[PDB]
């Protein structure tokens, strides 16, 4: 009864194969708890239900035959379930087991174990699956994966069951649930829903596998347990209904009485007294909703009830609106005038006061031939009586105030209802409060608590524990409307949601699983742990008015930024989306503003502005700089990076492992890329050499020319680094971009976790059509979901109904989908205009952006293609070993302040000397070095030093 | 009772006014202590002061023209916070664009939440007491008729907030370009940083 | 032209046409039952009466 | 409907008649007149780009 | 639940709109990480701001 | 073509709303008034609701 035994099988579903479909079958949740066995050793089994589930052992037959089925009196079939013709009998002998009205329905003779017959349920008929009696399980319970389908429909019709023969019973709820079908169709291990929230998240997600996040599970509410029909109760309404007298023509009347008790009008409801028709209404809600019109009120048309007809009711008879609520019933067996009217009725209209001489005048009691409606009102009541519970505080019911059905609890009436004492309507909604009924002194404000469940899930690839927030929450706690297992199991008590924790922290740590609101959570002895989140590190350098931090050394960063610059652009015909292979509905593709053309139009400019956007991305050149065959370039190893040993047809190495990471039929196509991953690689080849070889390859005329090493001189002339180390630092340089280059190649290009923002899009763009395709298989309350189904169901009068029904839900799934897009390509247009931008100013040049082309001082950025993306290899400085010398900004004696040309008048307790904000590197004052204007000045900062003069030269 | 039951719920953000006040203190002290050089992370600690005095000069003035007028730069300076200070009170301007943001967000939900009592072609909209009326079979347009309106409803929203978030995506964007350009860097773009 | 109702079409490629491919057969497959339905049983029974 | 019958290179367990893909549009039939299943690929189809 | 059955005609609205509204989630939460949570360290404001 | 397109595209905008018009989405007719002339009385709401 425990060990999750599967209560999975086919629910006479299609096979289907590598795929993963939710649906909600009455399945077996695993929640068994006791069953009936070992009744002898060295005792009768009679449970029951509808939802059950039997599995046993075997010997010879072990059940003495298989058995399913009151005794000998209705239904009864006690099935053998032998080798000897199984029959649908519909108790004698087989009252007790064989060895040691007889009116049958069907014959099938349809022939230690895991026999398994489970899963019954009448659906008008019979159901029975079955599963296969593996003998090596060498336990009790098997892991398992399904029950098959021998043939589970039978003329039985059984409303309740109990009947059987170590032993295992299990009980089936109708709950909703996951299953995994393998290559070969194979359902494999199910994922029950409502079981525990990670269950909650895989049905959630419709995915088993579950990445490390907070999804947001179904929502919750506590249950409406009880309800109120409330009101003083107990006219001549109930008989008079009837009346002998016939006098219609001239008179419909509309309150014979304004207050009525004895309203039943059964007439309708059983139909018991005769024909009629309900408007707005159901029949035999008579007492359940209530009117404050109790009476109103013939001709051989009751076609003529006429709520907006074309009959003798536009101007001579009695009229109804269009938009009429109430009932008619009609009378016969009955053995005034319609006379002609120039004017035309209103609705509702009394009007009971030139053709020759035949305007004037104004019904025959003979029997010449064989040849009456309550209106009803929106409202309160005073009519269909009714009587419940009396008020219920603090606890949620339905019913509140009676004529109304909400699930409010009712308490506190602080709120005075003046004009009227009866009901309050919400900011948002109608109903927000009222006074009962009976006891106008009482109120419901406060409906049934409901909100959403965000759910912490650590990955399924490392833990199956989760920890589960209520969205909002008094965190007082937790009431049980479901998983139903843990108990409210302490949990930090945030505003976030609590109902389920994890280990609320007193610490603070790096933020992961963040669930907001400034809390965080991992599984770091595993378990799930909620943090409050963590800031980065805390800095305590102390600053002073001399205090000055110089790097002596430098090291070279590259940072890998990816961009999506394209869609997995697509295209739907939605001729096939909606009509595909229907030719009916033809017509109706037709009668569009050609909606369906416009929508494939949007996609199509989705589809070129991708284009534009890669062309923009990488297509900024004329002629394009083959990569010289020299990997002669300071050292640096761009053989690394650059396209050159023709390997695969085109890639660069690095290319090759952002191409190394990252759907038929579907009534749509996902248009090839203009420009193919191998042009992108031959545009990216055009642009990293050119970039190493010349420079500005689109800005500056296929940048001339440059040594490489006279580049990045230069571009470190740019980042603000001036004469010190391009030149002194040949090899460490180039080592360190080599070493950030491996840096890349086994750190992203081994996890892809900064790589996975490129999916962002291609993820998204895969789940957007996941979802259109998914969205065909909806009814939309068209008959069926299956278009050509209604095409072979229906005729054409009442298919197109309920294809356009179909039509319009398609339709507006596909707008959907054009809009999700239109934006979604407005977004990633962004980031390709960023993306280009930043190709523009990060690779042909030197962008002088602080922390935008890459961390830090960007000084080069090599591009690289990726599936509908660019990756940037921002190669960026980055100073090093920093030491906290003594500033200033003059110096005096020479009567002059000698402000530092471009550096800083630093030192070191002494040694007072000029450096820049790139490296140590200090230099001797140097009056060429420095700018003289004040001279021995009132500003702050004099240092009262000597600088040199070079020309000095005594 | 502003926020009602409605399903229209708010979820609180990762980073909240703690948090990021927060991150605000540190980015302001790492102006005031590296103001640019920073290795997005690696900062580099100047005196402040020393750090004006480079700043202006990558603005094409001297380093001496910021020291001669230290007192006047920082005294210009401590007028202009406190000009701010009240240029930024009185409901001024109803602080710009951020106003705006929420106005364009609680009124989305306004106009969604009205729509709550759209009829959508049937009698009434009040869906519990419509089922309540009448019977599911008689429900294609007192109940799917009302969904699909509700429906079409949600989607105008979500669709309406893609785009709102599109826009404030971009805005963030822009923001963030300036958070690392404008503040912990010197822009030399003009009216990147304001006039 | 017509896609975009203009006689003078500006150079480039256009999604103008919906391509399927016309069945070539029409083919019917049900199971070879050959008991006439039983309808008669059903319908000139002789007794619906209960 | 309309498509390409071919043999598949898959076995169906013999439960059901037909399949299902992941569109949730026939994949494949078994034969009610044949001991076989069929994959039934939609009728070719796409745009058509002038 | 009458409704919520009758809604689930409309099959997987919500899925698609509840992933679209939590993607704008996710997406204000990295729009306030990505413009002002940008440091790795938090450099305290110094007790005296000489 | 750049401020073509845009003043294009709004217009084509505009455009797209007239044809729109045309459509009778499913109804008797494309146009109110033939509605309002054919089934007015009993189905003027049905007809125009869609």
């Amino acid at each position: 009864t425990n060990s999750f035994t599967r209560g999975v099988y086919y629910p006479d579903k299609v096979f289907r194969s590598s795929v993963l479909h939710s649906t909600q079958d009455l399945f077996l949740p695993f929640f068994s708890n006791v069953t009936w066995f070992h009744a002898i050793h060295v005792n009768p089994v009679l449970p029951f239900n509808d939802g059950v589930y039997f599995a046993s052992t075997e010997k010879s037959n072990i059940i003495r035959g298989w058995i399913f089925g009151l005794d000998s009196k209705t239904q009864s079939l006690l099935i053998v379930n032998n080798a000897t013709n199984v029959v649908i009998k519909v108790q004698f002998c087989n009252d007790p087991f064989l060895g040691v009205n007889n009116c049958t329905f069907e014959y099938v003779s349809q022939p230690k174990n895991l026999r398994e017959f489970v899963f019954k349920n009448i659906d008008g008929y019979f159901k029975i699956y079955s599963k296969h009696t593996p003998i090596n399980l060498v336990r009790d319970l098997p892991q398992g994966f399904s029950a098959l389908e021998p043939l589970v429909d039978l003329p039985i019709g059984i409303n309740i069951t109990r009947f059987q023969t170590a032993y295992y019973v299990g009980y089936l709820q109708p709950r909703t649930f996951l299953l995994k079908y393998n290559e070969n169709g194979t359902i494999t291990d199910a994922v029950d829903c409502a079981l525990d929230p990670l269950s909650e998240t895989k049905c959630t997600l419709k995915s088993f596998t579950v990445e490390k996040g907070i999804y947001q599970t179904s929502n919750f509410r506590v249950q409406p347990t009880e309800s109120i029909v409330r009101f003083p109760n107990i006219c001549p309404f109930g008989e008079v209904f009837n009346a002998t007298r016939f006098a219609s023509v001239y008179a419909w009347n509309r309150k014979r009485i304004s207050n009525c008790v004895a309203d039943y009008s059964v007439l309708y409801n059983s139909a018991s007294f005769s024909t009629f028709k309900c408007y707005g209404v159901s029949p035999t809600k008579l007492n359940d909703l209530c009117f404050t019109n109790v009476y109103a009120d013939r001709g051989d048309e009751v076609r003529q009830i006429a709520p907006g007809q074309t009959g003798k009711i536009a101007d001579y008879n009695y009229k109804l609106p269009d938009d009429f609520t109430g009932c008619v019933i009609a009378w016969n067996s009955n053995n005034l005038y319609r006379l002609f009217r120039k004017s035309n009725l209103k609705p509702f209209e009394r009007d009971i006061s030139e053709g020759f001489n035949c305007y004037f005048p104004l019904y025959g009691f003979q029997p010449t031939n064989g040849v009456v409606v309550l209106s009803f009102e929106l409202l309160a009541t005073v009519c269909g009586p009714k009587k419940s519970t009396n008020l219920v505080k603090n606890k949620c019911v339905n019913f509140n105030f009676n004529g109304l059905t909400g699930t409010g609890v009712l308490t506190e009436s602080n709120k005075k209802f003046l004009p009227f004492q009866q009901f309050g309507r919400d900011i948002a909604d109608t109903t927000d409060a009222v006074r009962d009924p009976q006891t106008l002194e009482i109120l419901d404000i406060t409906p049934c608590s409901f909100g959403g469940v965000s759910v912490i899930t650590p990955g399924t690839n490392t833990s199956n524990q989760v920890a589960v927030l209520y969205q909002d929450v008094n965190c007082t706690e937790v009431p049980v409307a479901d998983q139903l297992t843990p108990t409210w199991s302490n949990v930090f008590q945030t505003r976030a949601g609590c109902l389920i924790g994890a280990e609320h922290v007193n610490n603070s740590y790096e933020c992961d699983i963040p669930i907001g609101a400034g809390i965080c959570a991992s599984y770091q002895s595993q378990s799930i742990i909620a943090y409050t989140m963590s800031l980065g590190a805390e800095n305590s350098v102390a600053y002073s008015n001399n205090s000055i931090a110089i790097p002596t050394n430098f090291t070279i960063s590259v940072t890998t930024e990816i961009l999506p610059v394209s869609m997995t652009k697509t295209s739907v015909d939605c001729t096939m989306y909606i009509c595909g292979d229907s030719t009916e509905c033809s017509n109706l593709l037709l009668q569009y503003g050609s909606f369906c053309t416009q929508l494939n139009r949007a996609l199509t400019g989705i589809a070129v502005e991708q284009d534009k956007n890669t062309q923009e991305v990488f297509a900024q050149v004329k002629q394009i700089y083959k990569t010289p065959p020299i990997k002669d370039f300071g050292g640096f190893n761009f053989s690394q990076i650059l396209p050159d040993p023709s390997k695969p047809s085109k890639r660069s190495f690095i290319e090759d492992l952002l191409f190394n990471k990252v759907q038929k039929f579907l009534g749509l196509t996902v248009l090839p890329p203009l420009l193919t991953d191998e042009m992108i690689a031959q545009y990216t080849s055009a642009l990293l050499a050119g970039t190493i070889t010349s420079g500005w390859t689109f800005g500056a005329g296929a940048a001339l020319q440059i040594p490489f090493q006279m580049q990045m001189a230069y571009r470190f002339n740019g980042i603000g680094v001036t004469q010190n180390v391009f030149w002194e630092n040949q090899k460490l340089i180039a080592n360190q971009f080599n070493s950030a280059i491996g840096k890349i190649q086994d750190s992203l290009s081994s996890d892809a976790s900064a790589l996975g923002k490129l999916q962002d899009v291609v993820n998204q763009n895969l789940q957007a059509l996941n979802t259109l395709v998914e969205q065909l298989s909806s009814n939309f309350g068209a008959i069926s979901s299956v278009l050509n189904d209604i095409l072979s169901r229906l005729n054409p009068p009442e298919a197109e109904v309920q294809i356009d029904r179909l039509i319009t839900g398609r339709l507006q799934s596909l707008q959907t989908y054009v809009t999700q897009q239109l934006i979604r390509a407005a977004e990633i247009r962004a980031s390709a205009n960023l993306a280009a931008t930043k190709m523009s100013e990060c690779v042909l040049g030197q962008s002088k952006r602080v922390d935008f082309c890459g961390k830090g001082y960007h000084l080069m950025s090599f591009p690289q293609s990726a599936p509908h993306g660019v990756v940037f290899l921002h190669v960026t400085y980055v100073p090093a070993q920093e030491k906290n010398f003594t500033t200033a900004p003059a110096i005096c004696h020479d009567g002059k302040a000698h402000f530092p040309r471009e550096g800083v008048f630093v030192s070191n307790g002494t040694h007072w000397f000029v450096t820049q904000r790139n490296f140590y590197e200090p230099q001797i004052i140097t009056t060429d070095n420095t700018f003289v204007s004040g001279n021995c000045d009132v500003v702050i900062g004099i240092v009262n030093n000597t600088v040199y003069d070079p020309l000095q030269q005594e | 009772c502003a926020q009602k039951f409605l399903g229209l719920t708010v979820l609180p953000p990762l980073l909240t006014d703690e948090m990021i006040a927060q991150y605000t203190s540190a980015l302001l002290a790492g102006t005031i202590t590296s103001g640019w050089t920073f290795g997005a992370g690696a900062a580099l600690q100047i005196p402040f002061q020393m750090q004006m005095a480079y700043r202006f000069n990558g603005i094409g003035v001297t380093q001496n023209v910021f020291w001669e007028n230290q007192k006047l730069i920082a005294n210009q300076f401590n007028s202009a916070i406190g000009k701010i200070q009240d240029s930024l009170s009185s409901d001024a301007s109803a602080l710009g664009k951020l106003q705006d943001v929420v106005n364009q967000n609680l009124q989305a939900l306004n106009t969604l939440v009205e729509q709550l009592s759209s009829n959508f072609g049937a009698i009434s909209s009040v869906l519990n007491d419509i089922l309540s009326r009448l019977n599911p079979p008689e429900a294609e347009v007192q109940i799917d008729r009302l969904i699909t309106g509700r429906l079409q409803s949600l989607q105008t929203y979500v669709t309406q907030q893609l785009i709102r978030a599109a826009e404030i995506r971009a805005s963030a964007n822009l923001a963030a370009t300036k958070m690392s350009e404008c503040v912990l860097g010197q822009s030399k773009r003009v009216d990147f940083c304001g006039k | 032209k017509c896609t975009l109702k203009s006689f003078t079409v500006e150079k480039g490629i256009y999604q103008t046409s919906n391509f399927r491919v016309q069945p070539t057969e029409s083919i019917v497959r049900f199971p070879n039952i050959t008991n006439l339905c039983p309808f008669g049983e059903v319908f000139n029974a002789t007794r619906f009466a209960s």
